[PDB]
């Protein structure tokens, strides 16, 4: 009880981290867990309509926040329901630069590299890498 | 059922300074060098 | 990093028509506005109510102290000087200074017509260093340009690790950035209009 | 750092203190050196600086009571000890709380001075 | 007859091809559509880069092209740019903290920058007594190279403002970006110092709300449209069509807009 | 006051002995072996931990480009085994260690001893002592 | 540390255990030197088997010297953090 | 001679010190 409560009060802003850290998207992975977002959902059913509806916006909002500032300025031009689209775009565009500049078996380490560090799935960075082979030719 | 945790302590991140190769370049630029690291170091504390 | 991250970096490689002969001369037009604004502004026009050239004078020099070799005689460095020591210090003075302003950076005659003083053993010091560091950063980025090494500096960074230790990715992701534009230009000027 | 080496220097004052109490009282206050009349001046400040009013005793002594910080009392004492504070009377020091105490109390008595010297003079 | 002035400041040639068949099929040809680098009035400028001649940076959330996300906020982020010189030339906002540190005289660059500021900081509040707001909030960058600009920014907007009577809170890029972004509802007047963090704040403010066209203020006197994305600059279009005297065109780029983000001119 | 040369080797060699951390070997025999030989006897008392300490850390040879050893440098920790093995009175490491004491205790005594033995302004006293605190504790 | 180690070990078998090291012992220390690139420590050496031993390999030696030009070429002869001049307010004493 | 070309709460304490001083010498002038 005491965790929603928390995590409630902080996304509506009454309560801030012990140091003022920004209320970011990895943030709340680093504290509530990384199943944030269905519990959270799922305490919120417990709640009036009007709670309800703010941490539905919150959620989304936080998950927004998931971006870096660059990228949402880079990317997010054209709205935010269009960002991961676009941002999914880009990043394939430069996979096929790369792949383009120093060959393949390079970007596949440098792919595995990347993955490792971006916490990816291994489907997903195969799912990735294929995309962009695939986009190539 | 004592307190479990203090879900709004978040351990602050931890800075770094970057270290430059101790090469001639390095002693011409030192002062660059060592004002690049103090700004990575203030953007690390603050965030951005 | 304690989170999966939204989106993937890559080498920000996007803006690669970068030119050499632009990117120095763009460093070389703001140091030229810079050195204009420390320095001030061109003094003064002076005539030269003389004329002979450095040279001519070393000569007239050099011949003016070879006729006073033989009276010439040497002494402790405690002792009384003679007009011949006197003369002879005074003109190699002003001559060395002279070379040095102008560039003729010749240290073994510097520092026997020029040193008096430790303020200038110093400041001789430190432009023995800059001067023999300055020729040697030279070769350094001559041969780094032998095998194309890219000629903005790197720092020594494992990022694997630096990814791993913070917490929130975009302020180490922003670090990748800076690093990787500064190692993609190259910090050179053209020295020929700064020493017009 | 700067606690420990302003804690340092009063004690190894007040220790040179006690030695020139020693002297003067043998071989006569005037005997000093110039540097050694600046440190009695100066250790006679810091032990009349080390007493405070406690709030606890406003009702008896009825003088009001001061909470030094600590940050106040290393800068306090460690400007009197270079010397910042040597034109300030050394009474100004007793039963006072932190160096603006010391600076307040000093307008009361200079302007409390002010006022005899103008009837001394008159009269 | 009319004329359109264009300034391209890093944008992609789609976006520049996209803005002016939108204004060519929308106008019909009355008004002309003219491409240059900088202008005072009925201006549009694509790109997220500054241009040349713009003091003031203000944004909106406009009613109609409010993100079902982000309906009902009402916050205005207000950016101070300072004089832009040329691209070889060092910039007002480099050169006012470097010359410093070389101990070169910084006289004229700190008249130059403190007249922005002004003008800025009487924009900014102007549109807090325009809203009503007590506060305002200022962001700077708390770098440790830009301890010179930001001192100035603050040492002049704080003035002003107190002047004018209104009260400031001075923060950092980090805390406000993540506050505006997540809780934006708790700011109501928001200026910026200039720097190319601020620019970035700016433009994912402004595009995160849903795509907005920013209004820059120029030296001479005006509001110019700007955009750097295919709804943000149909909406600049629109606007600006609207700054002429065309309703119907305008709401029908607007509705474009709305409905078909990348493809407005098709959609048109 | 009678100071002969025991009574002088002997003041520095108590000064030395003041310590906190404890000391490489390298470091606290080279640093003995020096008091031993009189290469601290114009140095002053209360000024010997900061001479200690820039022999350690800091080399001045490098500094005010007087280098003239090929080996003998202090910043190379590897010659602890070295003086472990040859003793400091060897043939091999005796004639670069007498050089780098002399070119140490000639720069020290010209660019450092100097300015402090000149310096009556109380800041820069304050200045002073701290900086002696600080190699007191540190070397 | 590979040449600290050897040291050790030699010091170990000469003052402990009474056993004068030969030429082969030394040789393995100056090839370590020439590997590891300490230069510095490769000259201690060389004159430590010409003092005790018949000369040191010429190949070592040349080597060795190979390793400290290409240092002087690119400015590593010595550490630079005490190459930057420093007076008297300014060290940090750390 | 160059270097004669070239040329909050601790304000308080200076002034107050000043400011303190400033009576002590104009009380011995009269």
């Amino acid at each position: 009880s005491t965790k929603m409560q928390t995590l409630h009060k902080l996304l509506t802003g009454e309560v801030s981290f012990k140091n003022k850290a920004p209320v970011k998207d990895c943030n709340i992975v680093h504290q509530f867990g990384e199943n944030w977002a269905t519990e959270l959902s799922a305490y919120a059913k417990t709640l009036p309509a009007e709670q309800q509806k703010i941490i539905v916006r919150q959620i989304a909002r936080v998950k927004l926040t998931r971006y870096t500032v660059a990228e949402l300025a880079a990317y997010c031009g054209d709205g935010p329901a269009l960002l991961d689209e676009t941002a999914r775009a880009a990043n394939i565009e430069q996979g096929v630069a790369f792949v383009k500049a120093k060959g393949v078996e390079a970007f596949e380490k440098y792919v595995a590299e990347e993955s490792t560090n971006a916490n990816w799935k291994p489907e997903e960075a195969k799912k990735f890498i294929e995309d962009v082979k695939a986009k190539a030719k | 059922r004592a307190d479990e945790v203090d879900y709004t302590n978040l351990p602050a991140p931890k800075p770094q300074k970057t270290v430059w190769d101790d090469n001639i370049e390095t002693e011409v630029l030192r002062k660059y060098l060592d004002g690049l690291s103090q700004y990575d170091m203030e953007e690390a504390k603050y965030g951005v | 990093i304690s989170g999966v991250s939204p989106l993937l970096y890559f080498p920000p490689t996007t803006t690669s028509t970068t030119n050499r002969e632009d990117q120095i001369n763009k460093n070389t037009n703001i140091a030229i506005q810079m050195i204009k604004r420390y320095k001030g502004e061109v003094p003064p026009h002076y005539t030269r109510k003389s004329s002979a050239t450095i040279e001519q004078v070393e000569k007239e020099i050099d011949a003016l102290l070879g006729g006073a070799e033989k009276l010439r005689k040497t002494s402790t460095d405690d002792q009384p000087m003679d007009k011949l020591t006197l003369m002879e210090r005074c003109l190699r003075h002003a001559l060395w200074s002279y070379h040095k302003e102008e560039g003729r950076y010749d240290f073994d005659q510097i520092g026997r017509w020029v040193v008096y003083t430790p303020e200038d053993e110093v400041k001789l010091a430190q432009l023995k260093r800059e001067v023999e560091a300055k020729e040697k950063l030279a070769a350094l980025r001559k041969r780094r340009e032998e095998e194309g090494l890219p000629g903005g500096p790197v720092p020594r960074i494992n990022w694997p690790q630096e990814y791993s230790s913070f917490i929130d990715r975009e302020p180490v992701v922003a670090k990748r950035i800076r690093y990787d534009t500064l190692a993609s230009t190259t910090l050179e000027r053209d020295e020929k209009q700064i020493e017009s | 750092v700067d606690h420990y080496n302003v804690a340092q220097d009063v004690v190894q004052m007040l220790t040179k203190y006690r030695e020139l109490q020693d002297i003067i009282a043998v071989l006569g206050i005037d005997e000093l050196s110039e540097e050694d009349k600046l440190i009695v001046d100066r250790a006679r400040k810091l032990v009349k600086f080390l007493s405070q009013p406690f709030q606890v005793a406003e009702v008896f002594t009825g003088m009001t009571g001061h909470y030094v910080q600590l940050d106040d009392t290393i800068d306090s004492f460690s400007g009197l000890l270079m010397g910042t504070y040597d034109q300030v009377p050394e009474m100004a020091f007793y039963m006072v709380g932190g160096i603006n105490s010391v600076l307040e109390k000093a307008k009361k008595m200079a302007e409390e001075a002010a006022e005899l010297e103008k009837m001394r003079r008159a009269r | 007859s009319k004329q359109l002035t264009f300034i391209s400041a890093g944008a992609t040639a789609a976006v520049l091809q996209s803005a002016s068949a939108i204004v060519s099929k929308v106008a019909g040809g009355r008004v002309q559509t003219k491409t240059a680098k900088e202008a005072g009035r009925h201006a549009v400028v694509v790109g997220p880069e500054t241009p040349i001649g713009v003091h003031t940076a203000v944004t909106e959330v406009p009613k109609s092209a409010q993100d079902p996300l982000f309906s009902g906020v009402s916050t205005v982020v207000v950016r101070a740019v300072l004089p832009r010189a040329a691209p070889d030339s060092v910039q007002l906002r480099d050169a006012l903290d470097v010359y410093a540190s070389a101990g070169i005289d910084t006289k004229e660059e700190v008249r130059s920058a403190t007249e922005a500021f002004k003008k800025s900081a009487e924009v900014a509040v102007g549109k807090a007594k325009a809203k009503g707001v007590k506060r305002i909030v200022l962001v700077v960058k708390q770098a440790s190279k830009h301890n010179c600009i930001n001192e100035l920014f603050k040492k002049i907007s704080t003035e002003t403002i107190e002047s004018a009577g209104l009260t400031t809170e001075v923060v950092g890029t980090a805390a406000v970006a993540n506050q505006l972004i997540v809780n934006p509802e708790s700011l109501g007047v928001v200026l910026l110092n200039d720097v190319a963090a601020t620019e970035q704040i700016e433009l994912a403010f402004a595009g995160v709300v849903g795509g907005v066209s920013r209004v820059y203020h120029t030296v001479e006197g005006g509001k110019i449209s700007a955009g750097h994305s295919f709804k943000s600059v149909a909406l600049a279009v629109a606007q600006e069509l609207r700054e002429l005297g065309l309703s119907s065109e305008a709401d029908k780029v607007e509705a474009a807009a709305s409905k078909n983000p990348r493809a407005v001119v098709s959609a048109l | 006051q009678v100071q002969t040369i025991p009574m002088i080797r002997g003041a520095r060699f108590v000064a030395l002995f003041n310590q906190k951390q404890p000391s490489y070997f390298m470091n606290a025999i080279v640093s003995l072996y020096a008091c031993l030989n009189g290469y601290l006897d114009d140095v002053k008392v209360q000024y010997v931990k900061f001479y200690e300490y820039l022999l350690v850390h800091r080399d001045l040879g490098i500094m005010y480009g007087t280098a003239k050893n090929k080996f003998f440098y202090m910043y190379v920790q590897e010659l602890n085994y070295l003086i472990r093995f040859f003793t400091l009175n060897s043939p091999i490491l005796h004639g670069e260690l007498e050089e780098m004491l002399k070119q140490h205790t000639h720069l020290f005594l010209q660019h450092y001893q100097s300015k402090m033995n000149a310096i009556k302004s109380e800041k820069d006293v304050k200045a002073l002592k701290n900086l002696l605190y600080s190699c007191k504790r540190a070397v | 540390s590979k040449f600290c180690a050897m040291m050790d070990l030699l010091e170990e078998m000469q003052h402990r255990n009474r056993l004068k090291p030969n030429e082969e012992s030394w040789t393995w220390v100056m090839k370590e030197c020439v590997k590891s690139g300490q230069f510095r420590l490769g000259y201690c050496i060389q004159q430590v088997m010409e003092t005790e031993c018949k000369g040191c390999p010429a190949d070592l030696v040349k080597a060795n010297e190979a390793n400290a030009q290409k240092a002087k070429t690119e400015g590593k002869e010595h550490p630079g953090h005490l190459s930057q001049q420093a007076g008297l307010f300014d060290v940090k004493v750390e | 001679e160059a270097a004669e070309r070239n040329p909050t709460g601790d304000n308080a304490r200076d002034r107050l010190l000043k400011e303190v001083l400033a009576l002590q010498a104009r009380i011995n002038q009269r």
